[PDB]
Order: C-alpha cells, then structure tokens, then sequence
RNA sequence: UUAGCUAGUAGGUGGGGUAACGGCUCACCUAGGCGACGAUCCCUAGCUGGUCUGAGAGGAUGACCAGCCACACUGGAACU
RNA sequence: UACCCGCAGAAGAAGCACCGGCUAACUCCGUGCCAGCAGCCGCGGUAAUACGGAGGGUGCAAGCGUUAAUCGGAAUUACUGGGCGUAAAGCGCACGCAGGCGGUUUGUUAAGUCAGAUGUGAAAUCCCCGGGCUCAACCUGGGAACUGCAUCUGAUACUGG
C-alpha cells in the first residue's frame, strides 16, 4: 500500500533521511511519489532537522496513505514546537 | 537561375563598393525597400529611391568614409538552401553589437536590437558589418 | 559538402584499427614461448635483437621484443607481454614485462629498475 | 479542439478502409534544414467514400484492427 | 607530502629570496642566492617560455609551500569563482591559515606557522584547528592558544614581523598574540613581482 | 620603451658550386606595449647580424592597432598566406591564450587578455602576417561611429 | 558486395475468446499490405537519467546510484 | 566510537621517473653499429649531454612510471568549421522522373516561424547562493537548469498553401 516513510541518504555514520511518499513494495531509497521533507538527526544548532509539508502529508493521508512510526514522531514534535 | 533577390541585392553593394561606385541599381522589391530602409537608418547607406511603375528599379546611394567603403563586411545568413530563424534569446551580436543583424520579425524587418527590445524574434537575413 | 548531400550520405568517420590486436584491449596477456631467437634490425642499425614466438593465452602466435641486458629465457617459458613496438624490428609490436612470472630482472641495473623490474639496491 | 491532422490517401482498395500520407515538415537535428518526413497510417472509412488523391482529415481511436486505430472526421479536397 | 629538503637551493634556482627562513641573517651571506645550484650553476641558459610559466608557478608553490594537485584544485576554484582567476588564486593562498599566522609574525617561517597548525597551538574562533590549509573567512580572530603562548619561538617570530612590513589587511594584537583576518587582501596588497598570468597561461593551455 | 621579442630563428641554404652556402633568418617583432606592434625579418651569415637587421625593420614600419583596455573590441579574422586566424576578446586576467608567434606579437602589442586560435599552416612568418593583419583591420566603436555617421550611445 | 518481403498475410462480416480493444482465434468474403523517407536479411547490442572529453557544437560510453525491460541449468507448458 | 586530556622523546615514517630536440633539467667514466635505447625525429663505428654506471640536477610525491582504452589536439568527415586547374578530388556529354530550389503584386490562411500562458520534462547529477562534518573530499537546503514535447491564446515580416 501507499505509505509515507524515510529514507536513509546520507554519508556513513552520518545519516539524513529524506521523509517522501512511496508505495511500500518499492526499496526504501528507491522508486517514489513525492518527497515531503527531511530529517537529520545530526542536525546541529542553528539549523533545521526536520521540515515536513504538512499540507501534502494530509493530502496522501487523505488519499489514505499510512504514516512510518517516526514521521508520526516527527508530526508529533512540530506540532508540539507549534 | 535568379533564385535569390536579396543575395543579389547584398552582392550589388558588396561589388558597389568594392569599385567605388556611387550608386548600385537593381529590380526592387518589398523586401529589398525595407531593407535600404535600414540600411540607411543605421547609416550605411546614404539614401533610396524606387522609381518606375511595371518594372521599378530601387537606387541605392552608396556611403564613403575617408575614401574606403562604410561597408567592410555584408553577407547573407538565411538562404533558400537553408533557412535561419531565431528566438529573441539567440539573436546575434554581429562585432560585438558594432554591426547588425537585419531579422525579420512579424512586426515587420528590422534590426536584431530592435528585436530585442521589441521582445521578438525572426528570420535572420543578413550579417551587416 | 552541399547540406542536401550530407542529409543524404552523412560524414562517416574514420575507424581506427588497434596496433596491438592481440591483446584484445587488455593491458597485459600471459604467454607460453615457443621459440626464443634473435634478429637483425633494418639497415641503418645493426644488433642482434632479442625475441621471442610467444603462443599467448587467446590463441594467438605473436613476437615480442625482450628488453634489457641478458635474460633468462627459455622455451616453454611463462611471460607476460605488455604492447609496444620496435621500430627497428620488421612484425615486433609487443615487449615482455622483465620481471613477471619467469623472467628475471636485468643484473646489476640501478637506474629506471621498475621498468626492469629490479628490486631497490640496498647498501 | 480535438486532436486531428491531414493528408493524402494513398490507397483505398481494400474496404472500409485507407491508408493516407501524413507529411511532416521537421528540422534536421544536425545541418538545420528543414526536410518533409512522410507518415502512413491506416484510417478506418465507413462507406469507402473516399478516393486516391485525396484531401482527408483525422482522429485517433481505439484499435479497430491489427494496423488501423484512425478514424476520419470530413473530406477536403476530394477531386483530383 | 611536504618538501622537506633546502630551502635556499629552491630560493637559487628561482633566483630571488622566497622568504624559506627567518630572514635574521642575511641570505646573501648564507648563500650565493646569484647563482643556480648544482654542478652546472653558474651558466644562465636561455630559459624557454615554458620554462618561465613553470619557475613562475614553481615560485609560488616553494613560497606557499603547496604541492601540485592541491595548486591545481586552487586553480580550478579561482577558475570557477568570478573575477580575475589569478586574483582570486592569490586571495586563497593568502587566505591559507599557515600564511595568516606567517603575516601576522607569530611563526617565523611559513614552515613554523606549520608546525603550529599541526601541532594544535592556534584556536580559530575560539575552536582549535589543526590544518594548514583551513581557509580564514574575513572578519575572522585568530590566536595562539593558552599553552603555546609561552613559547620563546612566538615571541621572536613577533620581533620578526616588527621588522617585516605591515599588512594592511589584517590586524593583530601581539600582547594577547592574536589578530584578526579583517578582509581578503588586495592584488595592490600583495607582492608586485608574481606574474600570475603566467600561471593562468600555464594550466590554460 | 619598445619591447622587443625574437619568435624563431631559422638556418637556410644556398646550393652553389662549391656546395652549400648556409645563412640565417631571424623573425623579430616590436612593441610599445600598446597598439603600436610591428615585425620584421631579417637575414644574413650570423645570428646577431640577423636579429639587428630584423629589430630595425620592426622598428620602423610599425602599425598602430586600436586597442581598449587591455582586450580586443570585436572578434576578428586574420588571413595571410595559410593561416586563418582567429582572435576573439576575452574577460580580464584570463591570460593570453595564443599559440607560438602570436603570443609574442599579442605582448608587445600590449594585449594582455586574448582567446587566440590559429587555423591552417602555423609558419610563424606567415601567422604573424594574419595577426598584424587581423588587429590593424579591428576597428573603434568611435571609428564605426564616425563611419556611419551616428554617435556612440546610438551604436551601442 | 542484403531489393524485394508477406496467405493470418492486409482489410471486412459474424462467432468464440480476454479484465479490456483487437487476426487474439476461427469460418467465410475481398486482394490486399510493407518497401528506396531503406522493407527483408545479416552482424552487434539491454535502454535511459546520466558519465568521460570538448570552448562549443559534437564524439565516445551506459561501472557504481536511481527508473524501465528481460532472464533464473537448457527447451517448454500451465496451476494456484 | 567520534572527540578531549595527559605521558615520553625527533624518536617510529620517502620514494619513482627523467635530464639530445619536442620537454623543465649536464658533466665524468666504461662502451665501441657490440652491448643496448626508443613516443617521433633519430643515437651507438674510441673523446656518446641519446647505451650502462656515478655525481649533480629537474618534475611529481605516498605515490611514481609503463601498458591498455576514450575524447581532445585533428578545421585530419569541416553543421558550427574544409576542399576539387596543376597537391586526393568535376561523371565523356546531354535529356529528364522522383527530390531540392524558385521572379513580381494583391488578398486570404496561419502550416512553418515568433511571442506568451498552462501541463510535463522522476529524483539524484551538473551549476549558483548557502548550511553541516576541526578543513577538504563528502553530506545537504533552496533555486536555476533539463536547451524538449503537447495544448491553447495571439502575431503575420518571411517561407509555404
Ligand atoms: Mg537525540
Ligand atoms: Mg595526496
Ligand atoms: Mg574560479
Ligand atoms: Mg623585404
Ligand atoms: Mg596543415
Ligand atoms: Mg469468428
Ligand atoms: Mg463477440
Ligand atoms: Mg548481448
Ligand atoms: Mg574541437
Ligand atoms: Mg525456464
Ligand atoms: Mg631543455
Ligand atoms: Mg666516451
Ligand atoms: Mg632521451
Ligand atoms: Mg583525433
Ligand atoms: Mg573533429
Ligand atoms: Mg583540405
Ligand atoms: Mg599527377
Ligand atoms: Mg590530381
Ligand atoms: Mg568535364
Ligand atoms: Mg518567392
Ligand atoms: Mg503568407
Ligand atoms: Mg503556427
Ligand atoms: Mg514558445
Ligand atoms: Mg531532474
Ligand atoms: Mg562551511
Ligand atoms: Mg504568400
């Protein structure tokens, strides 16, 4: 099914994940839809580590896209910062 | 056969002034007017006249500066072998914007800077230098 | 030269054929010797060059120019040939790696010893 | 509005059915000339109204056979 | 990676002085800097246009203390970058921080503010950095830190720089024993005898 | 003041009776580090007889070549003889990109900012013909000003 | 220094068939269809985003990463 | 684990190619058209800066050379950007179908052409401005770009109808 997940590129050791839109069969940095952001969880001081298009997230969820543990997470601390 | 008027047009200056002549004569045309329309706006020529009705024949004047030619370099771009139309992006800067390009455009012949400022390209006819 | 022309038949190019075919665009091919034998240059040097017929590993039977001050080279001998040509010498067009899996490096060469595969003197 | 183009018929003899030549007029990639590029297409005629030498205009369909997913709209150009 | 041999048989085949050492004596008296070095110096060939792109280049390598591969992605980036390319090559060389903290006196030689750089005695920013090659951003402070402050070869390469004329770009405070990179240097700033173009005209063939 | 640069020089011959006879030619070109370039050619026994006749025929028949800044003004061709040339004005501080005779001929004309390429045969003779040629005939935005009768600013 | 190729072939009617159009299949009818803008045949070959080079136009190429296709001892077939 | 602090002492850490011209860098001793070099021109026959060693020097540098392979230089398949009297190159001549091209004027069309808009041109990559790893390589944000195609709205000089 459509899902909206991660997906680890980065350098070794120091990962970055971009948050997309994929259909779930497909390979984790692979084939898909849409991408709706970022995550880094190096991110230092003074520069953003999550950014997340919120409008299209609850677009595809509108669509009935499920939502990755940590996207959910994520949704959780930007509606806890706003 | 005759199969291209404004080569021949380019051609009669080109051996105008390379034999000092003062005028050149030719069959005229709607093209071949606006285009010693300008040539003599933008100075390379004195002046123009058609004369005659059935058969009109376009004078040209030509322009001399310190004994030699005005016109050191003219040649043809689009030719019935070959077409050459721009967009306004890839118009040419003949010697570095000292010559010009004469284009064609649908609001009527006019120059390559023109074309630019008017926001529109055309058919390239000819490299004036 | 007419642009209708070259609509018609384009500018072909030029296939340029390899002068070491039978390397088969490798770097280096193991060969067997077959015969080991020396050969007198054009006219204008005069030597005894050093050579061997070498059946390669790909089928094929090809000459190869031994570089250096003596070798140890024998038939049903084991090298390695690398390309390159003698000018000097009439369907030579590859030279042995000295020092490669039978052949010896050059005695008693301290200068350019890599491309002689000659170890470091020590003192 | 909808999508059509035009051209010659080449043939008609088979029934309900034609094959027109549709010619394109694109620039060589390379030299810059502009060359005719000539397209066959089988379009499906009800009627056999139309003849060689003929103006005709056309919509792409769903498939009716193996070679022929074209339809005519109307004839321009019918005499010689 | 680095030259490590003598530095005036650099300095004799260039010709000129390259500043290789701390300019207490004189090099003259160390050295006949007039002549070649070698067994054939004293003769002065007739040195090819090649050859004059590769001493000019070569200069500037044996006084910045650079080796090719690293002078070359200069190149490209002072390629890159808008402007003048020889300009802008010499901006990064002098924005090189063991050139910094040669300009500001606190190594003797560039060698020796190399030494300090890989022997983690400056602080940048208050961070200590062990490169030589960082590159100084303007408006940048930079110092000795707290444990090699007490060094007796600082205070002598600050007796130096007393000596050597002042850079108009920077602006250093020798009692704290730190400064500050306060803007890109100027080709007017720098050295007049560099014929960067050569350089250009050498990897722009 | 006026800078003098030797291109090339060459040892030629002259088959007579008692065999051949052996002279040199030697390809001079002047310059005031300006528009004012001029070249010469000259030749005898010996070598420095042959540069000092070939510096004094570049010292006189000098031309004037109308520069700008430091660049050209307008791409421009030069041909004599088997060299198509072709020389093109370029931003500042990328150099003199010009192969052999023209880089010595483009220095001491003063140019210090060119994109050079030579087409054809590259006798160093001939070549500097086609450039001599190629920067007397670049021309002004004030001369095609004058030419055409209109100003500068109507030129742009 | 491959010029002719094609009889399910090209099209039509109807039946069957498929998730679906359709010679996809079948009977019947017509005699077509492709081709010098290169059919057919032969050799080679996975394609692209791209990569290398080049001032550019171009040339060569398709490792890694990502998209499509194909295969899974070889040749076949179907079931769920 | 990164990272930081302390200890001890210059200790434990430089090689490869080349030096006749192209091509930066020269002398000596063996050697004798032998041994050998070699990318091309070419060196070697008793004073070899060209072979082999030494001293010196030059270029690179934890790499340096050789070989294979691609583009370049090569405007040496030339669209950009070549030629054909004698250097390679005008069919022995002509007619002529397809094809290519086409005098001048007006009207009309809007196909080509030009302009604008929309959709698309996956991401990555390249480029620009930045951010992050002590710097860089690298990773990354945004943008530009993807020079293309389709549709629509217009323009009518030129070409075509
Ligand atoms: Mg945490
Ligand atoms: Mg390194
Ligand atoms: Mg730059
Ligand atoms: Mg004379
Ligand atoms: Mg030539
Ligand atoms: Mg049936
Ligand atoms: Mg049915
Ligand atoms: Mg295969
Ligand atoms: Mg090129
Ligand atoms: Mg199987
Ligand atoms: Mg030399
Ligand atoms: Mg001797
Ligand atoms: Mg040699
Ligand atoms: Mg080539
Ligand atoms: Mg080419
Ligand atoms: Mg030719
Ligand atoms: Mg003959
Ligand atoms: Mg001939
Ligand atoms: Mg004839
Ligand atoms: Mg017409
Ligand atoms: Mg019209
Ligand atoms: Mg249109
Ligand atoms: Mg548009
Ligand atoms: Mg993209
Ligand atoms: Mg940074
Ligand atoms: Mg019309």
């Amino acid at each position: 099914m459509v899902t909206i997940r991660l997906a680890r590129h980065g350098a070794k050791k120091r990962p970055f994940y971009q948050v997309v839109v994929a259909d779930s069969r497909n390979a984790r940095n692979g084939r898909f839809i849409e991408r709706v952001g970022f995550f880094n969880p190096i991110a230092s001081e003074k520069e953003e580590g999550t950014r997340l298009d919120l409008d299209r997230i609850a677009h595809w969820v509108g669509q009935g896209a499920t939502i990755s543990d940590r996207v959910a997470a994520l949704i959780k601390e930007v509606n806890k910062a706003a | 056969s005759m199969q291209d008027p404004i080569a021949d047009m380019l051609t009669r200056i080109r051996n105008g002034q390379a034999a000092n002549k003062a005028a050149v004569t030719m069959p005229s045309s709607k093209l071949k007017v606006a285009i010693a329309n300008v040539l003599k706006e933008e100075g390379f020529i004195e002046d123009f006249k058609v004369e005659g009705d059935t058969k009109p024949e376009l004078e040209l004047t030509l322009k001399y500066f310190q004994g030699k030619a005005v016109v050191e370099s003219i040649q043809r771009v689009s030719r019935p072998g070959l077409r050459i139309y721009k967009r306004k992006d890839e118009l040419p800067k003949v010697m570095a914007g000292l010559g010009i390009a004469v284009v064609s455009t649908s609001k009527g012949v006019m120059t390559d800077r023109a074309a630019r400022q008017a926001g529109l390209g055309g058919e390239i006819i000819c490299y004036v230098a | 030269a007419t642009v209708n022309q070259l609509v018609r038949k384009p500018r072909a190019r030029k296939v340029a054929k390899s002068n070491v075919p039978a390397l088969e665009a490798c770097p280096q091919k193991r060969g067997v010797c077959t015969r080991v034998y020396t050969t007198t240059p054009k006219k204008p040097n005069s030597a005894l060059r050093k050579v061997c017929r070498v059946r390669l590993t790909n089928g094929f039977e090809v000459t190869s120019y031994i570089g250096g001050e003596g070798h140890n080279l024998q038939e049903h001998s084991v090298i390695l040939i690398r390309g390159g040509r003698v000018k000097d010498l009439p369907g030579v067009r590859y030279h042995t790696v000295r020092g490669a899996l039978d052949c010896s490096g050059v005695k008693d060469r301290k200068q350019a010893r890599s491309k002689y595969g000659v170890k470091r003197p020590k003192a | 509005k909808i999508r059509t183009l035009q051209g010659r018929v080449v043939s008609d003899k088979m029934e309900k059915s034609i094959v027109v030549a549709i010619e394109r007029f694109v620039k060589h990639p390379i030299y810059g000339k502009f060359i005719k590029r000539t397209t066959k297409l089988h379009v499906h005629d009800e009627n056999n109204e139309c003849g060689i030498g003929d103006v005709v205009e056309i919509r792409e369909c769903r498939p009716l056979s193996k070679t022929k997913s074209w339809t005519l709209v109307r004839v321009v150009e019918k005499a010689v | 990676a680095r030259y490590l041999g003598p530095k005036l048989k650099l300095s004799r085949r260039e010709g000129t002085d390259l500043f290789l050492k701390s300019g207490v004596r004189a090099i003259d008296t160390k050295c006949k800097i007039e002549q070649a070095p070698g067994q054939h110096g004293a003769r002065k060939p007739r040195l090819s246009d090649y050859g004059v792109q590769l001493r000019e280049k070569q200069k500037v390598r044996r006084i910045y203390g650079v080796l090719e591969r690293q002078f070359r992605n200069y190149y490209k980036e002072a390629a890159r970058l808008k402007g003048n390319t020889g300009e802008n090559l010499l901006a990064l060389l002098e924005g090189r921080l063991d050139n910094v903290v040669y300009r500001m006196g606190f190594g003797a030689t560039r060698a020796e503010a190399r030494q300090l750089v890989s022997h983690k005695a400056i602080m940048v920013n208050g961070r200590v950095v062990n490169i030589a090659s960082y590159q100084v951003s303007p408006n940048d402070v930079v110092s000795i830190r707290e444990k090699a402050k007490k060094q007796s070869r600082v205070k002598a390469a600050l007796e130096l720089a007393e000596q050597r004329e002042k850079p108009t770009w920077l602006e250093v405070d020798a009692g704290k024993m730190e400064g500050t990179f306060k803007r890109k240097p100027e080709r007017s700033d720098l050295s007049a005898d560099i014929n960067e173009h050569l350089i250009v005209e050498l990897y722009s063939k | 003041e006026l800078q003098e640069k030797l291109i090339a020089v060459n040892r030629v011959s002259k088959t007579v009776k008692g065999g051949r006879i052996f002279s040199f030619t030697a390809l001079t070109v002047v310059g005031d580090g300006n528009g004012r370039v001029g070249f010469g050619y000259g030749k005898a026994r010996e070598v420095p007889a042959a540069i000092q006749k070939a510096m004094e025929k570049a010292r006189r028949n000098m031309i004037n070549v109308a520069l700008n800044n430091g660049t050209l003004q307008h791409p421009v061709k030069g041909v004599h003889t088997g060299s198509r040339v072709f020389m093109q004005p370029a931003s500042e501080g990328t150099g003199i990109i010009a192969g052999g005779a023209m880089r010595a001929v483009l220095e001491v004309a003063g140019v210090h900012n060119v994109l050079a390429k030579a087409y054809g045969s590259t006798n160093p003779i001939n070549v500097v013909r086609a450039t001599i040629d190629g920067l007397e005939n670049m021309n002004s935005p004030e001369m095609v000003a004058a030419k055409r009768g209109k100003s500068v600013e109507e030129i742009l």
